[PDB]
């Protein structure tokens, strides 16, 4: 007789954003799904498992939301710190319990662990055949 | 998967 029924585990929801770990000896890329809630720490159950010997299990939580308006999809990220070890976002200490994170945002967990967040959308393109024309305020040089 | 809880830092 078997000893397994139904589905308990749950992962690989839907691609949306990623986390890049800035290290002077390497780099680490993490995948962020539309789980509404993301866990960061040492707990394997958490969303993102850092490589720190003293990384808080509940270190921090990230809210991944995806909504469609007009035609495209607008995603927003929220940072929540339980307050215990030490989490720094945007190079500054967090005080509020409802920080809004967007594309191109540097995040630091603990003190040394530093990573940048950016939306993955689906599949980026190269800058070899992608010219940037001035009209919708894209650049200024 | 059993991981060590939170700890103190320097």
């Amino acid at each position: 007789k078997r000893q397994q029924r139904s589905n308990k585990p749950s992962s690989e929801y839907t691609c949306l954003g990623h986390l890049v770990n800035l290290i002077p000896g390497k780099e680490q890329k993490v995948e962020i799904t539309n789980r509404n809630v993301t866990t960061i720490g040492r707990s394997r159950s958490c969303d993102v498992i850092l490589s720190e010997p003293d990384i808080s299990t509940f270190h921090a939580e990230f809210h991944l939301l995806q909504m469609d308006v007009d035609n495209f999809q607008r995603n927003l990220i929220n940072v929540i710190d339980k307050s215990r070890n030490g989490t720094f976002i945007n190079g500054n200490r967090l005080v509020k319990k409802d920080y809004i994170l967007k594309n191109g945002d540097r995040i630091v967990f603990g003190k040394s662990c530093s990573f940048l967040f950016k939306y993955a959308s689906s599949s980026s393109t190269d800058i070899e055949n992608d010219d940037e024309k001035v009209s919708s305020e894209s650049r200024s040089y | 998967n059993i991981t060590q809880p939170t700890q103190q830092s320097t």
